[PDB]
C-alpha cells in the first residue's frame, strides 16, 4: 500500500491506491482503503487488510454510539485515542497502519497511527510500502497555505509516485476531501491510469468444448 | 426483640443483640481463671463433663511455645480462633524469625471477631478466651470477648459464677503480682481464686486443668495426676 | 440483609405443591385458547388471539404460533415475552443437534430440553418460573407426527388432541367427543375451529382473532411442509367450514 | 533521540530533538518529544514512541485525577507515577523518560527514569541515544543557578552536538521553559544550531 | 497401532486392524484388538498416539451408549460419524489434541446399507467404499482401486482383504503381527477367528 | 413502618434510622477529644478503669496512621480499629503511588467515603463510632471529626461520647479566649483538664487519662504519645483546676 | 408494606424510596441558585456554620469536578462527596478514553444514569442529593444541568434548589419574562455574581454577610470558587447601588 | 505442516449476464496420498452459494457453522439471506477467530433476489473481503486460476458460454497442480434455476 | 457487601397476576400521552413535551430518539427508564446485528432485542420492571414501514396506529375513526396533531410538541457524498417551525 494525508486552508484530504497483495500476487485490483469512521472522519489504512477494516469498523461503531450518547458530532481526537489505545493493547499484532483525518466542531485534523499504537501530527503524512515514494513527492512539493485543489493534486501525485515506483502499490487513486462547513466528498477511483489494454483475442469457446459426465437441476426452493 | 434477627442490625438504643446473645453463651460456660506475676502467667480452668461416664471437656489450648489460652463458651469457636492464633504466631516465626507479641495476638483476635459483627450471613463467635504469654516485654494476660473487645489484665476470670474469682483476684492483687520466680505459688493462688466460684462441687483430679508460661518455662498444660499436687 | 424481601419461589406448600407453578398455571388459564390436533396425515394448530383491537396489524403479527425449525412449531399460551426467551433457546438447541449429528432433531428431544429448562426454575435459582404452556407440533422419521404439551412445572406429555389456555375443560370434552384415530388433516382443521367457536368468550369467531398452522406431508413425496396461515387463508377456511 | 532537562535560577528548561525513526528511515522529522502531563510538569520522551506516549497519557490521566481531589501535585509525585508504570511493567516497556516541573516551594526539579524504572533526582539530566556523545561536554559546561539565557544556550549547544554525532537524532531543537512566569515554547532550526 | 483398514461391500462393512503393540524395540503384545463397539450395528477401529487411542475410543463409546439408553434408540452410522468428527474437530485446537485416527463401519438399518467413514485426528471426515489410515493406504488403495467392485459379497470382501494383508506383510518394514477382522452387517458385529 | 429495621432504607422524613441508632452507641461511649493548635493537634480520651486488674498504661486507645496522623474514637472499640486498619491501607496506597505522605484532608475523605459506603446497603451495618483524627501535612495542622453517617468537617476543637456537651462547652471557651492561637504544650494541658471536667458525666468508675499530639515544633510533625514528665505535668494542671 | 423499603413499584406505580430520597435533599436547609451570563455560569449557595468549633473553610457544598466543570450539591454531605468523587473519576476517565474534556451535559447524563440504576436495582439505595452541574461548554456555551434521585436531568436557563426553591424560581422566571432573553446580559462574571446574590436576597428576604454565602464561577477553560474576600468585594458593590 | 496445502483443492467463481458460476475440484488428499474423489467444496444456504478451499476439517466445520447461522437468520428474519449480507457474516465469523484462524479460502456466489444483480466475493483466512465484478479464485492452484481467468474471462457471457469459460479455467489450472483435480463440479446460477454439471477430467 | 438480591422481585400472586408488571403499566397510565400512526409512505411518532419548570430548556430533553438511521422511539411513563433503554437499544443494534451483518437491524428484530431486555427486568434477580411503554417506528428494505408498541412485560405488538399513556383510550378511539390504508405521510402527521390536541391541556405549539417521522431518505442529512448506495437516514425530527406551519392549516 501507498496512503497519504495533506492539510489545506479549510480542511484535510486523504488518498490511497487500490492494490491488495498476497505475496507477489495481486488479489484485488480495486480495493477501497479509505474507511468511513463517521460522516466527516475518514481513515486511510495500510497493513493487514482485515485488521485495518475491523479496527476501523469497530471504532466507527463506538464513535457512532458515543455521538448519540453525547448529542455531539464526533471528533478526530476521539477516533485517534480509541484507535491508538486499542492497537497499543495488541502490541502490534493487529497490523493496521492508519492515517486518520476529518473535520469536527474543533477544526480540521490530520494524524497517523502505527500498529503498535504510536501517533503523529502533521500537515502531510504517508504510510505503507509506497510511503517513501510518496513522501519524496510531498517533501518536494508541499507548502503552507494550500488550496483544496492544490492539496488534492499533491495528494494524488504522492499516491502516483507509489503506484508507479512501488511494487506493493498500483491500479487506481481514491481520494476523500473533508472541508470545514461542508459534507465530506468521497472520490472513489478519482484517477484510473491503469486501464487494461484491449486483448488481442477472444477466448470464448465453441459450445460443447468441455467434456461433461452428468447434469442435474439443483433445488434452491423449499 | 425486632432487632435481634442478625448481627447487621442496631437496636434503637444502639445495641447489637446477637453479639449480646453470643456473650450469653460465655456465662453458661464452665469457669476459668487467668493471672500473672512479672515472671509467669497462669491459667486455671474448671473442666465440665456431660455425665459420670464422659470425659471432661478440654478448656486450654496451646498456641505457640510462648503463648496459649483457656476457653469458655462454644468450644468449636475456640478451635477456630486458637487455630488462627497458631497461624499468626507461626507466620511471625517463619517470615520475621520473631515470637509474636501477646499484645498483637490480642489486636488480631479483636479484628477477626469484629468482621463477624458487621456483615450479613455471619454470626459472632460464641466464646470468650483468656490468653497468657511470655514475650519480649515479660508476662501477659489477655481477656478476649466476642464483641471484639480485648483487654490486658494482671488477672481475671470468665464463665459461670466468675464474679467470685474476679473479686478474690481484685483483693489478692498486691500479693500474687509479686509471686516472681515461684511457679507453684502462682498456681496455688489461681487454684484458690477459681475455688471462689465453686458450688456443690470441689476440685478433683480429672476435673481441674492448669497451664503456665514464663521466663524459662514453655507453655505447658497439666491434667490428671499432674494436678493432684494442688488439691 | 436481603432475606426479608425473598418470596422463595422454589418451595413446597404443606400439601406438596409448588406455589409459583400453580399460580403460573392460574395465569395461563386466562390466556387465549390454543388447540393441537394430530391426524394420520398431518397436524393442526389453532389459537385464539387475546381481545383484539380493529387497529392492530393482523397480517404482520405473531402472538401464538412460532416456527422452531422446518419440522417443528409451537402454539403459546401465557406471557408472550417469556415464551420468546424459551423459543430462541429451543431454536438454538435444534441447530446444535443438527450441527452435531447432521440430522434434524427428534421432536421429543427438543421438547425434553425445553421442559428441563422450565423444571430448573422450579427447583433452584430463586427466580420466578416462565408463565408459559406450549403445544408442540412436529414431525420426525422415528415417530412421525407428534403432539406434546409442556407447562411451567417442566412436565410434558404427548397427545392426539389437546388444548391449553382458557376453557381447556370445555374444549377437551368437545375434542374427546368428536376425535377419532383415522381422521385426516382437513377433518382436524374443521374440529379445531368448531371447538374454538363453541369455547370462545367472544361473540363470534372471525379471521382477525385467529392464528392457524398445519404440518402436512403435503409437499412432493416423502417430505414435510409447514404452513402458517395468512389472514386471507384463515378467512377462507372459516367460510369453507361454515362458521361465517 | 537526544533529550535533556536543566534546572536553573528561575525554574527548569526541557529540550529535545524532533526525529522519529524506524531503522534508518525518518518517520517524522518534526516530532514533539516534550509532553505535558500537567500545567507545569512536563516530560521528555525517549525509547519506543508507543510506550512513552501510552505512559504519558496514563500519567496525565492520573495527575488530572490527583488534581481534582488533592490539588496540584508535586514534581516528585509526578515522577513517582511515571516510575510505578515503568518499574512494574519493565519487561514490556522501552521507555527512558525525564520528568521536569516547577513548584513555587521547590522551584525547578528534574527526575530521570531509565529503562529499569529506577528514579534519580538530579540538577540536570540527559537521555536518549544522542546523550552518549555529550556526557563529556555537559559535565564540563553545566553550572547551578544559571540564567534563562545561559540555560537555553547550554541546551542549544549540547543538543546541537548530540544531533551532530547521533544519526538517530536531528531536525529542530524544541525547548520548554518552566518558571513562575508561566510556560514558554521555544524552537531552533538547523540553520541556526548547526553552525554553533 | 499403525495398520487399520476398512472395506464396504454390498451388504457389510469389514474392518481389519493390526494386532501388535510396540514400545521401543519390543513387541509387548501380539493380540491387541484396536476396536470398540459403539452400538450394536456400529464399530470403530482406531490408531495413533499411545494412550490417546483407547481413551478416545472408550470416551466415544460411553457417549453413544448413553445416547442409546436415553432415547431407547440406535444412532445411525452417519449421526455417530458426525458426532465423532465434531469431537475431533474440537480437540485439534485444544491445549493437548487427541492424536487418534479412526474408521467407523456401520450398518444403517433404516436404509439397509453398510457405511464406512474415515476420519483423521483433525476431524477430516469422508465416506468411502474402502479406507485406511497411516502408511497402510500407500499399498492398499492402489490394490483396491484395481480389484474392488461395489456389488461384492462379504466373502469376496474377505479375500480382497487377504490380498491387502499379504501385500502389507511383503512390503511393510515392520511386523504388525497379523490382523483382527470384524464384519458389520444387518445382524450386528461378529469377529472372524481364523485369519 | 419498620423503616428502622434495615440499613440504607429512607424513612418518610428522609432519614436512615440505622445510622441514628449507631449514633446512640457513640453517645454511650467514653469521652474523647481533639484540640487544634498553632502548628499541630492534640488528642485525649477517657479510659474507664473497670477494675484494679486492668494494667495501667497498657490498654492503649489512641491509634497512629502512617507516621503523621493520630486517631481516637468513642463507641464500639472494634469498629474504631476496623476503621483505622482501613485508614492505614488507604495511607499506604497513597504513599506507594504518590510518594508524599497522605494529606490530612485527603485522608479524611478516604475514611469518609468508606464510612458512607456502609450506609449504602442493607448487607452491612453502619460504624458504631465517631472518630476524631488529624495531624500535620505540608499545609499545616488539621483536625477532623467523622460520624457514622460519613459526615465529617474540619474543627478548631472536637469532642464526642458521653461527656461531649461538657467538653464542647469547655472547647468553645478556649476558642473565644485564644483567637490568635493555642500552643501545643498549652493544648496538652487543656486537653487533660477538659477530659477531667468531662469525666463528671461518667463518675461511677474512676479513669485513666491518655493524650497524644502532632506538632511541627514539639514533635517534628510526627505523632507521639504523651508520657512521663509531660503527662504527669498535665494531670497535675487538671487536678488543680477541678479543685 | 415492603414496597416502601426498596425500589420496587407500589400499587399506584410509585417508588417511595426515591420520593423519600428527594426529602433528604432538604435535610441541610440550604438553598442554591445558578444563572448564566454571556461568558460565564455562576452558582451561589447559602453557607451555614452553626457550630463555633468548626473550621469554616472546610464547610462547602460546591465541588470542582474538572478544570471546566463545577458541581453544587443539595443534600447531606456524605452522599454529596460520594457523588463528587464519582463525577471526578468519570470526567478523568472520559478525558483519557475520548481525548477531550467531558462536557457538563454528558457528565450530568452519566450521573443521572447511575442514579437511575439505584431506582431499578434493589441492593443500592438512591443518593439523597440533587446535583447542579455548571460550566462554559466549548460547544454549547454557559451550561447548567441538574440531576435528582429519580435519574432525571435537564438543561436550564437558570435554576434553584432547596427548601425555599419555589420563591427563587418564580423570582427568576419573573426576571426572564421582563428581560425577554435566556441569560444575564452582562460582560463580566463579577456583575453576574452580583445579579445572582441580589435576586437571592429579594426572593429569600434576607441580607448576607461574606460568610453566609458560597460562590462558584465557571468561565471558558476554568471553574473556580470565591474566597470570603472576593464575596465581600461583591457585597460591597451591591450595597453601593 | 502448512495447513492450507495438506488436503488440496480449488474453487473459482465468475459473473456473467444475469448469471453467476461457481466451480470446484473434487480431490481430498493427505499430502501426496489422494484419498477421496468425492469431496465437494461448494455448499448453498437458500440461493447463496459458498465454496471453501483449504484445510478440509475447517471446510466441513464452516459449512456446518454457516448452515447453523443461516437457519437462525431465516427463522428470525422470515426471509432467506442475500449474498451481500452473507458475505458480511462470513467476514465477521472469520475475524472472530483472528489469532487462531480457520485455514480456508472461502468464495461466495449468488444472485440478489430483490435487485437481480449477480454477486461474487472472496475472503482471506482472516475475513478480509475481496469483492470483484469479474472473478474470484481460491486454493492450491490459485496462481494458475488467476492466470487462466485473467486471459480467458470477458464480461457479460451468457450462461452456456460462461460455463465453458469457468470449466476451462478450472480444468487447466487443476492440471498444473499436484494437489487439485480428481474430478470437478460447476454450478451455473440464474435468477430461478441452478444447473450442476460434473466435468470429465484427467484422474492423475 | 455485594448484591445479595439474586432472587426474583416479580412473582406470581395466587390470582396469577404479576404485580410489578401491572404496577409498571399503572406508571405508564400516569405518563404523558404519546402516539404513532403508520401511513403508506411513512410513520409518525409524537408526544407532548411536558416541562417541569419554565426555566427548563425542554429542547435539551428529547422524548423522541433516533435508534438507527431508519428507526425511532418515543414513550410514555418514567423518562429516566426510557433514557437508559435508548442507550441499550442503540448499543444492541450494533453488538448483536451491525457488527455481525454490516447493516442495521430491521425494525421487528431491534424491537425483539429491546423487548428481551425488558423481559429480563421482569424475571432476573434484584430488579424491578421498566416503568415505560415504547412506541418504535421504523423502515427496512424487506418489511417496509412498521410501528411497534413494547410494554413492561416485554410483549410487543405491531400497530397500524395507536397511543399510550394518560389519554390513550380516547386517542385510540379518535384514531380508529380517522385511519385508513390509503393515508399519505402528511395526512398521518395531520391526524397525529389533531389526536394530540385532545390530550394536551396548556399551550399547543412546536415548542411543546415533539414529533418525528420515518419517511423518505434524506441525503442532505447524511454528512458525506460519493457512495451511491448510502442515501441517508429515513428518521427525521420535525423542527419547531415545521410543526407550527402545519398547525395553521389545522
Ligand atoms: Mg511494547
Ligand atoms: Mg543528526
Ligand atoms: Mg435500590
Ligand atoms: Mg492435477
Ligand atoms: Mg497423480
Amino acid at each position: 500500500t501507498t496512503i497519504v494525508g495533506v492539510k489545506f486552508n479549510n480542511g484535510v484530504v486523504i488518498a490511497a491506491d487500490t492494490r491488495s497483495t498476497q505475496g507477489p500476487i495481486v488479489a484485488d485490483k480495486n480495493c477501497a482503503k479509505l474507511h468511513r469512521i463517521s460522516p466527516k472522519i475518514w481513515c486511510a489504512g495500510a497493513g493487514t487488510a482485515a485488521d485495518t477494516e475491523a479496527v476501523t469498523q469497530l471504532i466507527g461503531s463506538n464513535i457512532e454510539l458515543h455521538s448519540l450518547y453525547t448529542s455531539r458530532e464526533p471528533r478526530v481526537v476521539s477516533a485517534l485515542q480509541m484507535l491508538k489505545q486499542h492497537l497499543f493493547k495488541y502490541q502490534g499484532h493487529i497490523g493496521a497502519y492508519l492515517i486518520v483525518a476529518g473535520v469536527d466542531p474543533t477544526g480540521s485534523h490530520l494524524f497517523s497511527i502505527h500498529a503498535d499504537g504510536s501517533t503523529d501530527v502533521g500537515y502531510y503524512l504517508s504510510l505503507g510500502s509506497g510511503s517513501l515514494a510518496a513522501m519524496a513527492v510531498l517533501e518536494s512539493h508541499w507548502k503552507q497555505d494550500l488550496t483544496k485543489e492544490e492539496a488534492i493534486k499533491l495528494a494524488s501525485d504522492a499516491i502516483q509516485a507509489g503506484i508507479w515506483n512501488d511494487l506493493g502499490s498500483g491500479s487506481n487513486v481514491d481520494v476523500c476531501v473533508m472541508e470545514i462547513g461542508k459534507d465530506a466528498e468521497y472520490l472513489r477511483n478519482y484517477l484510473t491510469p491503469n486501464v487494461r489494454e484491449e486483448k488481442q483475442k477472444s477466448y470464448k469457446f465453441p459450445r460443447g468444448t468441455t467434456a461433461v459426465l452428468k447434469e442435474s437441476i439443483v433445488n434452491i426452493c423449499d | 426483640n425486632n432487632y435481634d434477627g442478625d448481627t447487621v442490625t442496631f437496636s434503637p438504643t444502639g445495641r447489637l443483640f446477637q453479639v449480646e446473645y453470643a456473650l450469653e453463651a460465655i456465662k453458661q460456660g464452665s469457669v476459668t481463671v487467668g493471672l500473672r506475676s512479672n515472671t509467669h502467667a497462669v491459667l486455671v480452668a474448671l473442666k465440665r463433663n456431660a455425665d459420670e461416664l464422659s470425659s471432661y471437656q478440654k478448656k486450654i489450648i496451646k498456641c505457640d511455645e510462648h503463648m496459649g489460652l483457656s476457653l469458655a463458651g462454644l468450644a468449636p469457636d475456640a478451635r477456630v480462633l486458637s487455630n488462627y492464633l497458631r497461624q499468626q504466631c507461626n507466620y511471625s516465626s517463619l517470615v520475621f524469625n520473631r515470637k509474636l507479641a501477646v499484645e498483637r495476638a490480642g489486636h488480631l483476635l479483636c479484628d477477626k471477631a469484629q468482621k463477624n459483627t458487621q456483615s450479613y450471613g455471619g454470626r459472632p463467635y460464641g466464646v470468650g478466651l483468656l490468653i497468657i504469654g511470655y514475650d519480649k516485654s515479660g508476662a501477659h494476660l489477655l481477656e478476649f470477648q466476642p464483641s471484639g473487645n480485648v483487654t490486658e489484665l494482671y488477672g481475671t476470670a470468665i464463665g459461670a459464677r466468675s464474679q467470685g474469682a474476679k473479686t478474690y483476684l481484685e483483693r489478692t492483687l498486691d500479693t500474687f503480682i509479686k509471686i516472681d520466680g515461684n511457679p507453684d505459688e502462682l498456681i496455688k493462688a489461681g487454684v484458690e481464686a477459681i475455688s471462689q466460684s465453686l458450688r456443690d462441687e470441689s476440685l478433683t483430679v480429672d476435673n481441674l486443668s492448669i497451664a503456665i508460661v514464663g521466663k524459662d518455662t514453655p507453655f505447658t498444660i497439666y491434667d490428671g495426676e499432674a494436678v493432684a499436687k494442688y488439691i | 440483609g436481603s432475606r426479608r424481601y425473598d418470596s422463595r419461589t422454589t418451595i413446597f406448600s404443606p400439601e406438596g405443591r409448588l406455589y409459583q407453578v400453580e399460580y403460573a398455571l392460574e395465569s395461563i388459564s386466562h390466556a387465549g385458547t390454543a388447540i393441537g390436533i394430530m391426524a394420520s396425515d398431518g397436524i393442526v394448530l389453532a389459537a385464539e388471539r387475546k381481545v383484539t383491537s380493529t387497529l392492530l396489524e393482523q397480517d404482520t403479527s405473531t402472538e401464538k404460533l412460532y416456527k422452531l425449525n422446518d419440522k417443528i412449531a409451537v402454539a403459546v399460551a401465557g406471557l408472550t415475552a417469556d415464551a420468546e426467551i424459551l423459543i430462541n433457546t429451543a431454536r438454538i438447541h435444534a441447530q446444535n443437534y443438527l450441527k452435531t449429528y447432521n440430522e434434524d432433531i427428534p421432536v421429543e428431544i427438543l421438547v425434553r430440553r425445553l421442559s428441563d429448562i422450565k423444571q430448573g426454575y422450579t427447583q433452584h435459582g430463586g427466580l420466578r418460573p416462565f408463565g408459559v404452556s406450549f403445544i408442540y407440533a412436529g414431525y420426525d422419521d422415528r415417530y412421525g407426527y407428534q403432539l406434546y404439551t409442556s407447562n411451567p412445572s417442566g412436565n410434558y406429555t404427548g397427545w392426539k388432541a389437546i388444548s391449553v389456555g382458557a376453557n381447556t375443560s370445555a374444549a377437551q370434552t368437545l375434542l374427546q367427543m368428536d376425535y377419532k384415530d383415522d381422521m385426516k388433516v382437513d377433518d382436524a382443521i374443521e374440529l379445531a375451529l368448531k371447538t374454538l367457536s363453541k369455547t370462545t368468550d367472544s361473540s363470534a369467531l372471525t379471521y382477525d382473532r385467529l392464528e392457524f398452522a398445519t404440518i402436512r406431508k403435503g409437499a412432493n413425496d416423502g417430505e414435510v411442509y409447514q404452513k402458517i396461515f395468512k389472514p386471507q387463508e384463515i378467512k377462507d377456511i372459516l367460510v369453507k367450514t361454515g362458521i361465517t | 533521540t537526544s533529550i535533556m532537562a536543566v534546572t536553573f535560577k528561575d525554574g527548569v528548561i526541557l529540550g529535545a530533538d524532533s526525529r522519529t525513526t524506524t531503522g534508518a528511515y525518518i518517520a517524522n522529522r518534526v516530532t514533539d518529544k516534550l509532553t505535558r502531563v500537567h500545567d507545569k510538569i512536563w516530560c521528555c520522551r525517549s525509547g519506543s514512541a508507543a510506550d512513552t506516549q501510552a505512559i504519558a497519557d496514563i500519567v496525565q490521566y492520573h495527575l488530572e485525577l490527583y488534581t481534582s481531589q488533592y490539588g496540584t501535585p508535586s514534581t516528585e509525585t509526578a515522577a513517582s507515577v511515571f516510575k510505578e508504570l515503568c518499574y512494574e511493567n519493565k519487561d514490556n516497556l522501552t521507555a527512558g523518560i525525564i520528568v521536569a516541573g516547577y513548584d513555587d516551594k521547590n522551584k525547578g526539579e528534574v527526575y530521570t527514569i531509565p529503562l529499569g524504572g529506577s528514579v534519580h533526582k538530579l540538577p540536570y539530566a540527559i537521555a536518549g541515544s544522542g546523550s552518549t556523545f555529550i556526557y563529556g561536554y555537559c559535565d564540563k559546561n553545566f553550572r547551578e543557578n544559571m540564567s534563562k539565557e545561559e540555560t537555553v544556550d547550554f541546551i542549544k549547544h549540547s543538543l546541537s552536538q548530540a544531533i551532530k554525532w547521533d544519526g538517530s537524532s536531528g531536525g529542530v531543537i524544541r525547548m520548554v521553559v518552566l518558571t513562575a512566569a508561566g510556560v514558554e515554547r521555544l524552537i531552533f532550526y538547523p540553520d541556526e544550531y548547526e553552525q554553533l | 497401532m499403525d495398520i487399520i483398514l476398512g472395506i464396504r461391500v454390498q451388504d457389510s462393512v469389514i474392518l481389519a486392524s493390526s494386532k501388535a503393540v510396540t514400545r521401543g524395540i519390543s513387541v509387548l503384545k501380539d493380540s491387541d484388538d484396536k476396536t470398540r463397539q459403539l452400538s450394536p450395528h456400529t464399530l470403530m477401529s482406531f490408531a495413533g498416539e499411545a494412550g490417546d487411542t483407547v481413551q478416545f475410543a472408550e470416551y466415544i463409546q460411553a457417549n453413544i451408549q448413553l445416547y442409546s439408553i436415553r432415547e431407547d434408540y440406535e444412532l445411525s452410522p452417519q449421526a455417530v460419524s458426525s458426532f465423532v468428527r465434531q469431537e475431533l474437530a474440537k480437540s485439534i485446537r485444544s491445549r493437548r489434541p487427541y492424536q487418534v485416527n479412526v474408521l467407523i463401519g456401520g450398518y444403517d438399518k433404516k436404509k439397509n446399507k453398510p457405511e464406512l467413514y474415515q476420519i483423521d485426528y483433525l476431524g477430516t471426515k469422508v465416506e468411502l467404499p474402502y479406507g485406511a489410515h497411516g502408511y497402510s493406504g500407500f499399498y492398499t488403495f492402489s490394490l483396491l482401486d484395481h480389484h474392488y467392485r461395489p456389488d461384492m459379497t462379504t466373502e469376496e470382501g474377505l479375500d480382497l482383504l487377504k490380498l491387502c494383508v499379504q501385500e502389507l506383510e511383503k512390503r511393510m518394514p515392520m511386523d504388525f503381527k497379523g490382523v483382527i477382522v470384524k464384519i458389520v452387517d444387518k445382524d450386528g458385529i461378529r469377529q472372524v477367528d481364523d485369519f | 413502618t419498620g423503616y428502622d429495621l434495615s440499613n440504607s432504607v429512607f424513612s418518610p422524613d428522609g432519614r436512615n434510622f440505622q445510622v441514628e441508632y449507631a449514633v446512640k452507641a457513640v453517645e454511650n461511649g467514653t469521652t474523647s477529644i481533639g484540640i487544634k493548635c498553632n502548628d499541630g493537634v492534640v488528642f485525649a480520651v477517657e479510659k474507664l478503669i473497670t477494675s484494679k486488674l486492668l494494667v495501667p498504661q497498657k490498654n492503649v486507645k489512641i491509634q497512629v496512621v502512617d507516621r503523621h496522623i493520630g486517631c481516637v474514637y468513642s463507641g464500639l472499640i472494634p469498629d474504631g480499629r476496623h476503621l483505622v486498619n482501613r485508614g492505614r491501607e488507604e495511607a499506604a496506597s497513597f504513599k506507594k503511588l504518590y510518594k508524599t505522605p497522605i494529606p490530612i484532608p485527603a485522608f479524611a475523605d478516604r475514611l469518609g467515603q468508606y464510612v458512607q459506603a456502609h450506609t449504602l446497603y442493607n448487607s452491612v451495618r453502619p460504624f458504631g463510632v465517631s472518630t476524631i483524627f488529624g495531624g500535620v501535612d505540608k499545609n499545616g495542622a488539621h483536625l477532623y471529626m467523622l460520624e457514622p453517617s460519613g459526615s465529617y468537617w474540619g474543627y478548631k476543637g472536637a469532642a464526642t461520647g458521653k461527656g461531649r456537651q461538657s467538653a464542647k462547652a469547655e472547647l468553645e471557651k478556649l476558642v473565644d479566649h485564644h483567637p490568635e492561637g493555642l500552643s501545643a504544650r498549652e493544648a496538652v494541658k487543656q486537653a487533660a483538664k477538659i477530659i477531667y471536667l468531662a469525666h463528671e458525666d461518667n463518675k461511677e468508675k474512676d479513669f485513666e487519662l491518655e493524650i497524644s499530639w502532632c506538632s511541627l515544633s514539639e514533635t517534628n510533625g510526627l505523632h507521639k504519645f504523651v508520657k512521663g514528665d509531660l503527662l504527669q505535668e498535665a494531670i497535675d494542671f487538671a487536678q488543680k483546676e477541678i479543685n | 408494606g415492603y414496597d416502601r423499603h426498596i425500589t420496587i413499584f407500589s400499587p399506584e406505580g410509585r417508588l417511595y424510596q426515591v420520593e423519600y430520597a428527594f426529602k433528604a435533599t432538604n435535610q441541610t436547609n440550604i438553598n442554591s441558585l445558578a444563572v448564566r451570563g454571556k461568558d460565564c455560569t455562576v452558582v451561589i449557595s447559602q453557607k451555614k456554620v452553626p457550630d463555633k468549633l468548626l473550621d469554616p473553610t472546610t464547610v462547602s457544598y460546591i465541588f470542582c469536578i474538572s478544570r471546566t466543570i463545577g458541581m453544587v450539591v443539595n443534600g447531606p454531605i456524605p452522599d454529596a462527596r460520594n457523588a463528587a468523587l464519582r463525577a471526578k473519576a468519570e470526567a478523568a476517565e472520559f478525558r483519557y478514553k475520548y481525548g477531550y474534556d467531558m462536557p457538563c451535559d454528558v457528565l450530568a447524563k452519566r450521573m443521572a444514569n447511575l442514579s437511575q440504576i439505584y431506582t431499578q436495582r434493589a441492593y443500592m439505595r438512591p443518593l439523597g442529593v440533587i446535583l447542579t452541574f455548571v460550566s462554559v461548554d466549548e460547544e454549547l456555551g454557559p451550561s447548567i444541568y441538574k440531576t435528582d434521585p429519580a435519574g432525571y436531568y435537564v438543561g436550564y436557563k437558570a435554576t434553584a434548589t432547596g427548601p425555599k426553591q419555589q420563591e427563587i424560581t418564580t423570582n427568576l422566571e419573573n426576571h426572564f419574562k421582563k428581560s425577554k432573553i435566556d441569560h444575564i446580559n452582562e460582560e463580566s462574571w463579577e456583575k453576574v455574581v452580583e445579579f445572582a446574590i441580589t435576586h437571592m436576597i429579594d426572593a429569600l428576604g434576607t441580607e448576607f454577610s461574606k460568610n453566609d454565602l458560597e460562590v462558584g464561577v465557571a468561565t471558558k477553560d476554568k471553574f473556580f470558587t470565591l474566597s470570603a474576600e472576593n464575596i465581600e468585594e461583591r457585597l460591597v458593590a451591591i450595597a453601593e447601588q | 505442516s502448512d495447513p492450507s496445502s495438506i488436503n488440496g483443492g480449488i474453487v473459482v467463481a465468475m459473473t456473467g449476464k444475469d448469471c453467476v458460476a461457481i466451480a470446484c475440484d473434487l480431490r481430498l488428499g493427505s499430502q501426496s496420498l489422494g484419498v477421496s474423489n468425492k469431496f465437494e467444496k461448494i455448499f448453498h444456504y437458500g440461493h447463496v452459494f459458498l465454496g471453501i478451499t483449504g484445510l478440509a476439517t475447517d471446510v466441513t466445520t464452516l459449512n456446518e457453522m454457516f448452515r447453523y447461522k443461516t437457519n437462525l437468520y431465516k427463522l428470525k428474519e422470515e426471509r432467506a439471506i442475500e449474498p451481500e449480507t452473507f458475505t458480511q457474516l462470513v467476514s465477521s465469523s472469520l475475524y472472530e477467530r483472528r489469532f487462531g484462524p480457520y485455514f480456508v479460502g472461502p468464495v461466495v456466489a449468488g444472485i440478489n433476489s430483490k435487485s437481480g444483480k449477480p454477486f461474487i466475493a472472496g475472503f482471506d483466512l482472516i475475513g478480509c473481503i475481496d469483492e470483484a465484478k469479474d472473478f474470484i479464485v481460491s486454493g492450491t492452484a490459485s496462481d494458475q486460476l488467476f492466470g487462466m481467468c485473467e486471459s480467458l474471462y470477458e464480461p457479460n457471457l451468457e450462461p452456456e458460454d460462461l460455463f465453458e469459460t469457468i470449466s476451462q479455467a478450472l480444468l487447466n489450472a487443476a492440471d498444473r497442480d499436484a494437489l487439485s483435480g480428481w474430478g470437478a463440479v460447476v454450478y451455473i446460477i440464474k435468477k430461478d434455476e441452478v444447473v450442476k454439471r460434473y466435468l470429465k477430467m484427467r484422474q492423475d | 457487601m455485594t448484591d445479595r438480591y439474586s432472587f426474583s422481585l416479580t412473582t406470581f400472586s395466587p390470582s396469577g397476576k404479576l404485580g410489578q408488571i401491572d404496577y409498571a403499566l399503572t406508571a405508564v397510565k400516569q405518563g404523558v400521552t404519546s402516539l404513532g400512526i403508520k401511513a403508506t409512505n411513512g410513520v409518525v411518532i409524537a408526544t407532548e413535551k411536558k416541562s417541569s419548570s419554565p426555566l427548563a430548556m425542554s429542547e435539551t430533553l428529547s422524548k423522541v430518539s433516533l435508534l438507527t438511521p431508519d428507526i425511532g422511539a418515543v414513550y410514555s411513563g418514567m423518562g429516566p427508564d426510557y433514557r437508559v433503554l435508548v442507550d441499550k437499544s442503540r448499543k444492541v443494534a450494533h453488538t448483536s446485528y451491525k457488527r455481525i451483518y454490516g447493516e442495521y437491524p430491521p425494525t421487528k428484530l431491534l424491537v425483539s432485542e429491546v423487548a428481551k431486555i425488558m423481559q429480563e427486568a421482569t424475571q432476573s434477580g434484584g430488579v424491578r420492571p421498566f416503568g415505560v411503554s415504547l412506541l418504535i417506528a421504523g423502515h427496512d428494505e424487506f418489511n417496509g414501514f412498521s410501528l411497534y408498541q413494547v410494554d413492561p412485560s416485554g410483549s410487543y405488538f405491531p400497530w397500524k396506529a395507536t397511543a399510550i399513556g394518560k389519554g390513550s383510550v380516547a386517542a385510540k378511539t379518535f384514531l380508529e375513526k380517522r385511519w385508513n390504508d390509503e393515508l399519505e405521510l402528511e395526512d398521518a402527521i395531520h391526524i397525529a396533531l389533531l389526536t394530540l390536541k385532545e390530550s394536551v391541556e396548556g399551550e399547543f405549539n412546536g415548542d411543546t410538541i415533539e414529533l418525528a417521522i420515518i419517511g423518505d431518505e434524506n441525503p442532505d442529512l447524511l454528512g458525506y457524498t460519493g457512495i451511491p448506495t448510502d442515501k441517508g437516514p429515513r428518521f427525521r425530527k420535525l423542527t419547531s417551525q415545521e410543526i407550527n406551519d402545519r398547525l395553521e392549516a389545522l
